[PDB]
């Protein structure tokens, strides 16, 4: 896509239909929301997109397989589970890795809806990534001026983004995920407290739920509501959100939209804002070596295409 | 133009009162510029303030001109070399001496004792070599 | 001299009967009486005023006609009449024509 | 006194621009230039030029500065401004005032006033063409040469109102 | 200004026919290698800068490079040894046609002109 | 990292210009108008005080 | 005291390179007044066109 | 030179005076430029007729032509400005500095 | 390797034939040009 | 803003330009002048920003007022000759005033305000084009009234707009305000010839318009508007601020870099002409700015400063839209002194 494709007259108004709906499957820890997006997705005909991880761009980039903690993230949830108030500074590391991750993801979902036309279900989004920051600082994991440093990220980037069209909210209540977390029996997982997980969930019903029903519908469901999946894909098709962003842009914002997601640098562009925070901030020797070990990763030497070690060929006519 | 008119017709190491004077309208002028230009870029509170800052500037340029002159004519009396440009150092400098005190500063007026008697000094040999600042276009 | 004697004449007797209105009934004796949004539609007026340039420069065309190069005459006037609908086209197109 | 009309003329002219440069609020402003124009009709009239001078009372008085007051009209302010209602108002409008007539009297004592070029105090009348321009309004012929002669300033002249167009709707999208 | 003005120039034209009179500029001209010499590092650097490999990747772009560098200085090079000999041209033909302000002066042997001398003491 | 080099004291305290947008004011540009259709009014029947 | 540190590390220093720097940094605050304004460098204009006007004819 | 060209010159340099002097509001300021641009065309006017340069008699026209896109211009700003600021103050024109 | 294709994958024919031809043109033009340069400097100069 | 509308005002702006160029009549000149605003105006903001709304209304407030003086003068040039073609100018006064609004148009000081707000408000690429384009026709129209052109007025005007170019630099920490003063210095030096040479002010302004669209295509390729966000740019592109520090170090004028030939050839120029003094304080004066490009050339390459932890995340994927000319912009504005003599065929 570029502007000659613009001028050809390629139109993302026309290619979009009603499949096109971005359905973002939102909850608290282990409340079963991905079961409930899978199912979305498979009954509707919409692409699914698993949560967003530490190494979600990994998976997006060069061969797909997760790269070294070093050299993609610099951060261990498992480490956050065992020591939330590490003096390391992981905790904001890795909250700040996962919105850029969520950032890509949300990036990669709008360029396949407006490329295919085909909607798309998110597992949680930047939109709701705010809730783990904010149970976070609460607790006390997080300093202040983290939690400034991502609402600045936050504002300059999630602006550009259209918010989706439907929220779907699986309400599991604290204690019986505290049950659910004990019997998946993850050993880090088990150390979540419940003032925490309590945190989370105050934070989704108080904000991020009325917020996003100001610009459209949002679905609230228990866990046995959930559970009839077919039920809430019915809900969905019989949504009639006519406020909205969506229906007010036209093909020059969507043309807009296309551009920006296309250029994936461009979307991480303000996520490497130069606020010198401890937990973030990487030293210059440090950040050398790590660029150096990156570069002699197979494959990410040169641009995709021009590598010989992972087997590319015609590179001198290439 | 008409100053700077006056100020060369009078001849060197002559009539010190009037190429004081000359100076002195000079650097009026100067300062009325400078006043100008202060007051348009960084607006004064009052217009009384306005006009003690163009008093202030005026006062300090004419000080400073006034001093250069009466200094430079007479120590080209006094020496009676007319052509010296040391008679322009003499006075260059002792208009930063001025500029000094009345910024009541010591290292202001050494710095422009300094800078202001090099730059009289060379602007009296632009005057006797026939330099030229601005040159017309002779190709 | 004669039209200034005309507008001069309708002036005094318009402001005179102002005078006479506003004045003069204000004498009777009476009493105590005691007693905006951001227009954005205001692109019509503006488009109005780049219309109305065009209409200034097709004023001449009487006297235009009466040249003997009436072949390239005609083909200019055409140009910018052509020229005009072709603003005011893209403007109704691109929904620019948005009256109140 | 007729026998300096075009003076009496430009005399208002000058007035009105000091009462628009002394900025009021953009009615009085709007005032001023509106009799202003009027008044170059006025001269321009006298000095031959119907067409032209015409064309400023209907493109310029009704046109251009006709929506300048709808666009005052559209942002109102609190209270009107006039030269009075600020001290520096009404002061440069008296000094405006002033400097005119300091010209006129040095231009009219003076028989030949320097201010930055040199001015003559004789009448305009002086400076007319004693020629005779037949059956034909020569104004009118040049300006509609312009249709005949002037195709590439009648080319670039309607592509600029064209890009207007497009510009003042780019600069009203707003995004 | 200057050669801008000179009567006879025809407006917008590179090369003109008397031009031609002159010696074309060799094709080992050490000038236009070093044009060809522009275009590699050209090439180099728009390797570089889309991460291609430096010196292997992109053989036919290289190529391009270095032929449009030199195609384009040849008539760079034509062009200025015409400016350069137009000037020579006018300089010597206005020296003839002014002989008074260019005056043979009188030769003398260094015997016949005295110069001071500044003993280094 | 400042705004600007050499900073004065008044400067100082002046933030550096936003990343990418200034945050726009609270409205300030335009609002609904609220009028009384009537009662008075011909068209409101004369009874009618329709606040719109 | 005197070659090490009062000439060398203190008097040359403040006479060619200090003093020039800090005359330079006293000017670019002086011209980056940070305060962008149009009324005040408009003003500027005028007094510009009138000296012009005045020195140049 | 007659003292009708001395006055349409006194006429341009005052309109020049107040629109490089500021007070508070643009729209005064956007006054001061169509007021100079009427200087212009009169001044031009004057000199075509005089001189009989029959030619020349549409130059005034072409130039009031820009003269009322310039003014459309200035007007599609102000619209902006004052929606962005509430107000057409130029004093709120001051994010951006030196 | 890439999960993705490669944006230029196998090299654009099409483009490669374009570049070396418009060189090679480029290249016989000019010592065409050269010739016949030589050719009217050694006729124009004797 | 669509792509066919930001294609016609790019032309519009062009076609202006060629006017202004082409065009031996006052009018259209002024014509083309007023084009290139009308066009220049929404480009300006093409994205739209409070910050971009106010540089439109300050450039097109400076403009209006140059574009105004200028036809004032060509008027009075018309009432003392009655002539129309672009020529020597038969009034000193019209003359002064068109050359203040050709300064004031290309930001000459004390016209200097403007450029470097507006080159902060606009984007990168505007300020691209406001830098590079919008230059060619007011020193075209200078170049053909070269002679009537008082040498006083044009050398002070030079002169300055290289002192305050030097100054304002120095205090900046913003890229686009440090090139809009580097902008200012760079046109007193092509103004400071103007009078004596004229070819040398087009070579001058050829060698600008190089160094400017080769570090404003890397700036834009780094995506980098502030000196820590250009600082950032080695751990992820360090190819890119390397050919950044050597295109400073080109307009710092250092030999044997192509930013040394127009200087040299404007202090040959000058000095043909018995100015000594002047060339000698232009090129002291220089320094500044070559102070400044020092200190972003450590910011950027020389030394490198802390990156940030999610710069991992930016190393995996590539840049997806290639500047075509970057390459032999970076070659022409750094590798071009060893053929000045090349300098007769502009001539």
């Amino acid at each position: 896509y570029g502007p000659l494709a613009f001028v050809l007259g390629e139109r993302t108004t026309r290619k979009l239909t009603e499949t096109s709906k971005v359905i973002t499957v939102d909850g608290n820890i282990c409340s079963g929301k991905g079961r409930l997006a899978r199912e979305i997705a498979e009954k509707l005909g919409l692409r699914h997109f698993p949560e967003a991880g530490i190494h979600y761009a990994d998976s997006t980039t060069g061969d797909g397989k997760p790269l070294d903690v070093q050299l993609s993230g610099n951060c261990s949830l498992e480490k956050f589970y065992d020591d939330p108030k590490s003096n390391d500074g992981n905790s904001y590391r890795l909250q700040s890795w996962l919105y850029a991750s969520r950032l890509l993801q949300y990036a990669d979902a709008l360029e396949h809806l407006l490329s295919t036309g085909q909607g798309v279900v998110l597992e949680r989004s930047i939109y709701s990534d705010f809730v783990f920051l904010e149970a976070m600082y609460r607790q006390g994991f997080i300093r202040k001026q983290c939690v400034e440093h991502y609402n600045e990220v936050k504002k300059v980037t999630a602006c550009e983004y259209l918010p989706p069209h439907v929220v779907v909210y699986v309400d599991v209540p604290v204690p019986e995920i505290q049950s659910r977390i004990q019997k998946k029996g993850n050993p880090h997982e088990m150390k979540i407290t419940a003032a925490y997980l309590q945190d989370i969930e105050n934070a989704y019903k108080k904000t991020f739920l009325p917020e996003m029903s100001e610009k459209c519908e949002v679905l609230q469901y228990s866990a046995r509501e959930a559970e009839d999946a077919e039920k809430v894909v019915e809900d969905i098709e019989y949504l009639k959100c006519d406020k909205g962003p969506w229906p007010d842009q036209d093909d020059r914002t969507f043309h807009r939209l296309r551009m920006l997601v296309q250029n994936k640098l461009e979307v991480l562009n303000y996520t490497t804002i130069p606020v010198y925070l401890p937990e973030i901030t990487i030293g210059a020797h440090q950040s050398d070596r790590v660029f150096q070990k990156f570069t002699e990763l197979p494959g990410r030497k040169y641009s995709p295409g021009y590598n010989e070690d992972v087997g590319d060929k015609w590179i001198w006519l290439k | 133009k008409t100053l700077l008119h006056k100020y060369s017709d009078i001849p060197e190491g002559t009539e010190c009162h009037r190429k004081a004077y000359a100076s002195t309208s000079i650097g009026g002028a100067t300062g009325l510029i400078v006043s100008a230009y202060s007051i348009a870029l960084k607006p004064p509170a009052s217009f009384l303030e306005g006009v003690a800052r163009t008093g202030r500037y005026t006062f300090t340029s004419a000080a400073i001109g006034a001093i250069f002159g009466l200094t430079s004519c007479i120590s080209a009396q006094v020496r009676e070399k007319p052509d010296d440009p040391l008679n322009y150092f003499i006075g260059g400098c002792a208009g930063g001496l001025t500029l000094g005190a009345r910024t009541r500063s010591y290292g202001i007026g050494a710095a422009a004792c300094a800078y202001m008697g090099l730059t009289a000094a060379l602007v009296k040999m632009g005057q006797l070599e026939g330099w030229q600042v601005f040159a017309e276009p002779k190709v | 001299m004669n039209i200034m004697l005309t507008l001069l004449t309708n002036v005094t007797l318009a402001s005179l009967l102002v005078l006479i209105a506003f004045w003069l009934p204000q004498l009777n004796a009476y009493s105590e009486k005691t007693s905006p949004f951001s227009m954005k539609f205001f692109l019509v007026a503006i488009t109005f005023l780049l219309f109305d340039l065009e209409i200034a420069l097709l004023l001449p065309l009487p006297w235009a006609s009466q040249t003997n190069n009436l072949k390239t005459m005609l083909t200019m006037a055409l140009f910018l009449l052509i020229l005009l609908a072709a603003s005011l086209a893209y403007e109704w197109t691109q929904k620019g024509l948005e009256w109140a | 006194m007729t026998m300096y009309i075009a003076f009496i003329l430009s005399t208002i002219f000058v007035i009105g621009f000091v009462g628009f440069s002394s900025k009021p609020s953009p009615i009085y402003g709007g005032l001023g230039l509106i009799v202003s124009g009027g008044v170059g009709c006025g001269i321009v009239l006298n000095f031959g030029g119907s067409f032209l001078g015409l064309m400023v009372f209907l493109i310029y008085l009704g046109g251009m500065l006709v929506v300048f007051g709808y666009t005052t009209a559209m942002a109102t302010e609190m209270y009107p401004e006039v030269w009075v209602s600020n001290k520096t108002v009404f002061g440069a409008f008296v000094s405006g005032l002033m400097m005119e007539f300091c010209m006129v009297y040095y231009a009219l004592k003076e028989e030949e006033v320097e201010i930055i070029f040199k001015f003559n105090g004789l009448g305009d009348w002086v400076i007319y063409d004693t020629g005779d321009s037949g059956f034909f309004s020569e104004e009118a012929m040049g300006i509609a040469a312009l249709y005949s002669y002037g195709t590439w300033l009648v080319i670039v002249t309607g592509w600029s109102l064209l890009i207007g167009v497009v510009v003042i709707m780019e600069i009203t999208r707003g995004n | 200004t200057m050669m801008s003005g000179r009567p006879g120039r025809v407006p917008l034209q590179f090369l003109p026919n008397e031009a031609r009179s002159l010696p074309p500029p060799k094709l080992t001209d050490p000038r236009l290698v070093y044009m060809g010499f522009l275009g590699y590092c050209s090439g180099l650097i728009d390797n570089a800068i889309r991460r291609r490999p430096v010196v292997s990747a992109g053989l036919h772009r290289q190529l391009l490079y270095v032929t449009s560098f030199v195609f384009f200085g040849y008539y760079l090079l034509k062009r200025q040894d015409y400016m350069y000999a137009l000037r020579d041209h006018d300089m010597f033909a206005y020296v003839k046609s002014h002989p008074e302000d260019f005056p043979e002066k009188d030769k003398k042997t260094y015997g016949e002109i005295l110069e001071e001398f500044h003993p280094v003491r | 990292g400042g705004a600007v080099m050499y900073p004065t004291k008044e400067t100082a305290h002046w933030k550096p210009p936003p990343w990418n947008d200034v945050d726009p004011p609270k409205d300030t540009l335009v609002s609904n108008l609220t009028l009384n259709f009537g009662p008075q009014h011909p068209a409101a029947h004369g009874v009618l005080r329709l606040v719109m | 005291k005197s070659a090490s540190s009062l000439l060398d590390l203190i008097w040359l220093e403040t006479i060619l390179p200090k003093t020039t720097s800090f005359i330079q940094m006293k000017m670019s605050i002086m011209v980056s007044n940070q305060k962008g304004l149009i009324k005040l460098y408009f003003l500027s204009f005028l007094i510009t066109i009138m000296i012009s006007m005045t020195l140049f004819n | 030179m007659p003292l009708v060209y001395m006055n349409i010159i006194m006429a341009f340099a005052i309109a020049l005076a107040g629109l490089l002097m500021y007070r508070s509001h643009l729209m005064s300021s956007l006054l001061c430029l169509e007021g100079m641009m009427l200087s212009l065309f009169i001044m031009s006017t004057l000199i075509i007729l005089n001189t009989h340069f029959t030619l020349a008699n549409m130059m005034p026209i072409i130039l009031l032509v820009f003269a009322a896109c310039e003014a459309a211009l200035g007007l599609s700003l102000l619209v902006m400005v004052s929606n962005t600021y509430g107000t057409d103050y130029v004093q709120n024109l001051n994010l951006l500095q030196c | 390797f890439y999960i993705r294709e490669p944006p230029h994958g196998s090299p654009d024919w099409l483009k490669v034939g374009l570049t070396l031809g418009t060189s090679v043109f480029l290249w016989i033009y000019l010592i065409k040009q050269h010739k016949e340069d030589v050719l009217e400097y050694k006729r124009r100069n004797g | 803003m669509n792509p066919i509308i930001y294609t016609t005002l790019i032309m519009t702006v062009m076609s202006g330009t060629m006017l202004v160029m082409i065009s031996s009549h006052w009018l259209l000149i002024w014509i083309g002048f007023e084009m290139n605003l009308l066009a220049m105006i929404p480009v300006l903001m093409k994205n739209f920003n409070p910050r971009a709304t106010e540089a439109a209304t300050k450039y097109f407030l400076t403009q209006a007022t140059a574009s105004m003086m200028l036809m004032m003068a060509i008027i009075i040039n018309l009432l003392y000759s009655g002539q129309w073609t672009i020529t020597k100018m038969f009034n000193p006064v019209a003359m002064t005033m068109m050359t203040m609004a050709l300064a004031m148009k290309l930001g000459l000081s004390p016209f200097h305000f403007w450029v470097p707000e507006v080159t902060q408000g606009i984007s990168l690429q505007a300020g691209l084009l406001l830098l590079t384009w919008q230059k060619l026709a007011p020193l075209s129209v200078l170049c053909q009234i070269s002679q009537s052109i008082n040498p006083n007025l044009m050398l002070t005007m030079a002169m300055l707009s290289i002192l305050i170019g030097g100054w304002g630099g120095l205090n900046q920490t913003q890229l686009r305000k440090i090139m809009a003063y580097s902008s200012i210095a760079h046109m007193g030096w092509m103004t400071a010839v103007l009078p004596y040479n004229t070819t040398m002010t087009i070579l001058n302004l050829l060698i600008y318009i190089t160094m400017t669209l080769a570090m404003f295509m890397l700036l834009i390729h780094s995506s980098a508007t502030t000196t820590l966000s250009l600082s950032h740019t080695w751990n992820k592109m360090p190819v890119i601020t390397s050919l950044m520090m050597v295109t400073l170090l080109s307009m710092g004028g250092l030999p044997p870099l192509s930013g040394f030939m127009p200087k040299w050839m404007i202090i040959q120029e000058m000095t043909k002409n018995e100015s000594i003094i002047m060339p000698t304080l232009m090129a002291m004066t220089a320094l500044l700015n070559l102070y400044f490009y020092m200190r972003l050339a450590y910011s950027s390459s020389l030394t490198m400063f802390p990156s940030t932890n999610n710069m991992k995340m930016k190393w995996q994927f590539e840049h997806t839209k290639q500047m075509k000319l970057l390459p032999t912009m970076i070659v022409l504005s750094t590798l071009v002194l060893p053929m000045t003599p090349a300098l007769s065929s502009l001539n």
